[PDB]
């Protein structure tokens, strides 16, 4: 499993 | 307490980050929800001030994420129309 | 106002969406341009730091999509290969 981030 | 934010997309964008999702390394320990990470300095949400970091996100534009995985809450932030409705919940 | 980022296709995902364009449901109200939509930060976006959600795409690889409609865009930025170049315009 991976972090997500995500700039919108 | 539950809060709704809406959001123009502008400049920033909507201006904020959001982290977790289902099947990612969860924000908050045991809990793969959709949270606001960030809010930048300049841009829409940091206009409002109706958006804090740690924020959970209940839904998008009518759209329940409690479950939802990370690219799906982008899609709905990012593919739809420039406004965005936000229910957020906070402790 | 205006910016250069480089963005070399690899291993890594390039973390990035473009949204907007002629005959497309607009970014942004009342402006059909091209718009970075979304910035992964575990992307090559953002390691290479000079691309920011909301800067209008000018140009891919030299060809000018200030009019593009949004499949024309996309079409030109997965054609730009192994390296993209895109010409951003950004507000204050
Ligand atoms: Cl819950």
């Amino acid at each position: 499993k991976h972090f997500r981030e995500t700039e919108v | 307490s539950r809060h709704v934010a809406c959001l123009a997309r502008s400049e920033r964008g909507l201006g904020f980050s959001i982290a977790g999702g289902k099947g990612s390394t969860p924000y908050r320990a045991g809990d793969a929800g959709i949270f606001v990470s960030r809010i930048a300095e300049g841009g829409a949400a940091h206009r409002a001030g109706t958006l804090q970091v740690g924020d959970r996100v209940l839904s998008i534009n009518g759209v329940d994420v409690t479950e939802a995985r990370h690219d799906h809450a982008v899609s709905l932030l990012t593919a739809a129309s420039p406004t965005i409705a936000l229910l957020l919940e906070r402790e």
